[PDB]
DNA sequence: CGGCAGTCGCCGTCTACCTCTCCAAGAGCAGCATGCGC
DNA sequence: GCGCATGCTGCTCTTCTTTGCCATCACGGCGACTGCCG
RNA sequence: CCGAAGCUUCGGCUUCGGCAGGAGAGGUA
């Protein structure tokens, strides 16, 4: 397996980070084995099945809603059926109010756990949307999940040979004029950093 | 209770077993830990006439054990005289990761 | 303090009814730790005669 | 340093070429790494 | 976005000569050799 | 008389880093950087 | 490179044998 040299990387600056305009610390999560990293990101058919999966992302949210409210109805149902069935005719209608409450709250914390899946849905479509390479995505989970439904287009790993493929496909040209553009018309710190 | 990983030094794969097997009824944990395989194959060694089948561990320094997350679970298991720790710094190494229970059960396959 | 940490973790591994105290106690820590420090230190100096 | 090389080496082939789960390559794949650092300079990074 | 100040790591710290001592071991995995039992 | 068991003995590695062990280390100059406040 | 032993035509030829790293402490100018 590739490795990469300890006097390119841990030195004082990084030439590596430099080179490839990323934070040490990031580079040192990449090479050890405890982050992931996007290699490439197709754009074209990407730009296509954007509208496409935005379509089938809306489908999909749809169901899960659906499902969430049909839980509610049949749990709702049978809790209000019992309830109705004594409204604890030996003390007072308060008693009944009481258990309600309850069930209300077991009504709104099933609300908040269907809410936060359709949000952390809603992560998943934003983070695949928006995916540029050089992008260090932290989480396993959240990796693993992007590889199943959209696991096409967008490539990436951790270790050295993930770095091999950044280095490979490197066009010195392209940022060489972009940095001279920059210091061109430019100032601050980015004019230092450019430098 | 999922099928979870350790790394023992080298050749001691049964010394921590029966460490660890014998420590969690004695520590007192029979609760927690459930099920504990070390995977092996095998060697034809025939000496012309003196079959051996020698152990051949497929997976040498990994010892593959069944723990029920926690914290005291963590504790016995991982300071169980022989293991050098656990496995699983895909979150950078703070806590160890569920092995796939396909994989676990592809790895049970024998 | 070594060899209580080592008598502390082989005190759970072994059968109780055959447990002593002679069979619990590593004498190894101690007398290497009297002889590395007689030997190679810096404090217990070869004399001038 | 060299024998630590050639050993990690080793078994990170006998654990590839074998069907091993992904966790356990990237564990020996780590290990080997930090090998080849320690012996091209050593306490750089982490302790010697 | 844009300054901003603490902070954290890495670099360096004179030359030549003499004498002495000390520098992983126990655990483990086979591989038999002979004694003891049926 | 033969098979099985247990002790001399070749024989080649093996030695981590958590909820642990470990205890610290001057002093000045320089440069990135990095969370933090505005 | 040194030693031992033979042939030696006196240029030499043949046999055998043989090695030297680190850490710490004290001292002189």
């Amino acid at each position: 397996a590739p490795v990469t040299h300890i006097w390119y990387f841990k030195g004082v600056p990084s030439r590596l980070g430099y080179l490839l305009d990323l934070a040490p610390k990031d580079l040192e999560k990449i090479i050890y084995f405890a982050a992931y990293v996007i290699t490439s990101v197709d754009e074209e058919m990407r730009h296509n099945e954007l509208s496409t999966l935005e379509a089938e992302m809306a489908v999909e949210r749809k169901a899960v809603e659906d499902q969430r409210d049909g839980e509610l109805e049949a749990r709702a149902q049978k809790l209000e059926a019992d309830l109705a069935e004594l409204e604890a005719e030996g003390a007072k209608a308060d008693a009944r109010r009481k258990v309600r409450d309850g069930g209300e709250r077991e009504m709104r914390q099933i609300r908040d756990r269907a809410q936060r899946e359709l949000d952390r849905l809603e992560d998943i479509w934003s983070t695949f949307t928006k995916l540029a390479p050089k992008q260090l995505i932290v989480d396993e989970n959240l990796y693993r999940e992007l590889v199943d439904r959209y696991g096409e287009y967008f490539t990436g790993a951790m270790g050295a040979e993930s770095i091999q493929k950044l280095i490979e496909n490197f066009d010195i040209d392209a940022e060489a004029e972009s940095l001279r553009d920059v210091i061109r018309n430019g100032k601050g710190q980015k004019k230092l950093r450019a430098l | 209770k999922n099928w979870y990983v350790v790394h023992t030094y080298s050749g001691y794969e049964n010394k921590v077993k029966a460490n660890l097997e014998k420590r969690v009824e004695s520590m007192g944990m029979q609760d927690k830990i459930f099920r504990v395989v070390v995977p092996e194959e095998e060697e034809t060694d025939i000496k012309n006439g003196k079959k051996k089948v020698v152990k051949k561990k497929v997976f040498p320094g990994y010892v593959l054990v069944e723990i029920v997350m926690t914290d005291d679970s963590w504790y016995v298991v991982r300071n169980t005289p022989g293991v050098t720790g656990f496995v699983g710094s895909a979150g950078s190494g703070s806590k160890p990761t569920p092995l796939l229970p396909g994989e676990a059960e592809t790895i049970l396959k024998r | 303090s070594r060899m209580e940490r080592v008598v502390r973790e082989r005190m759970t591994t072994q059968d109780v009814e055959a447990i002593t105290p002679q069979t619990l106690i590593n004498i190894r820590p101690v007398v290497a730790a009297i002889k590395e420090f007689f030997g190679t230190s810096q404090l217990s100096q070869f004399m001038d005669q | 340093l060299y024998r630590r090389v050639i050993n990690r080496n080793n078994r990170l082939k006998r654990l590839i070429d074998l069907g091993a789960p992904e966790i356990i390559v990237n564990n020996e794949k780590r290990m080997l790494q930090e090998s080849v650092d320690a012996l091209f300079d050593n306490g750089r990074r982490g302790r010697p």
